[PDB]
């Protein structure tokens, strides 16, 4: 659906680096943060929901979807606040491949930057315009303009 | 705060 | 006005610096809060917004970060064609201003239900690109780059 | 110091 994101929560270097995924498309918007909090997450929210048409989260984990601070980011940014469980399990799947595949990217940058977080944008850079043929950033953006038509 | 990024 | 292109914009509020992008085409923004503008964090902001649109120029919004090696060094890694940002088009100046205004009215809308300015800031982006003028500015951005896509 | 983010 093209509203419809799941938020995933992963670690390095002693950080923590949350991450948004656009399900239909797997597009991503992710940033460093020192600890996963329910002030963090919500920001991160808040944040996304201004940039695109977010209907739909399924959290990460139970803590944020218990939260009452990601529940009030939820409510003023008109988002569905939902549970992350793998109803189907080739969900479970695909978010490991995924944080697989951006370490590896940002093992391949890391050199080029002096902080973790602009490795990590490097990295949600290359993600999104990786041709697979279209590209992440590609594909949100078709699935969404069909959407407002 | 009251606030819907500190609701203390 | 052609699908890539986007204008750098700086305001202040509260002693602090607002940096906006804002996609000329659809006057769709993504903005941030630091506390002061250095060539470092027009460079990361410009990373960021490159990772989530297709950003093929970006017009900078003044000469120190047209300057900064560190803002070219990461339009070079980013793809982006850096330039001026020089209002040829006298209309440009005005469009700004008038989106600065805008911003800060929204801000000031919102500011008592935020601690912190830079949540203020997210609110009234997520204010002004959801505004429907009829299309909004986020529905804009999307149908230009799609169009473009096709 | 050689890196994107700081040239330095
Ligand atoms: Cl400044
Ligand atoms: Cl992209
Ligand atoms: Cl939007």
């Amino acid at each position: 659906s093209p509203g419809i994101w799941q938020l995933d929560c992963t670690h390095l270097e002693g950080k923590v680096i949350l991450v948004a995924v656009h399900v239909a498309s797997g597009y991503i918007e992710a940033e460093v943060i020192p600890a996963e909090t329910g002030q963090e997450t919500a920001y991160f929210l808040l944040k996304l929901a201004g940039r695109w048409p977010v209907k739909t989260v399924h959290t990460d984990n139970g803590s944020n979807f218990t939260s009452t601070t990601v529940k009030a980011a939820c409510w003023w940014a008109g988002i569905k606040q939902e549970d992350g469980i793998p109803y189907n399990p080739q969900s479970q799947g695909v978010i490991e491949s995924m944080n697989k595949e951006l370490k590896k990217i940002i093992g391949q940058v890391r050199d080029q930057a002096e902080h973790l977080k602009t490795a990590v944008q490097m990295a949600v850079f290359i993600h999104n315009h990786k041709r697979k043929g279209y590209s992440a950033g590609e594909r949100i953006v078709d699935i969404i303009a069909t959407d407002i038509q | 705060s009251l606030k819907i990024d500190n609701l203390d």
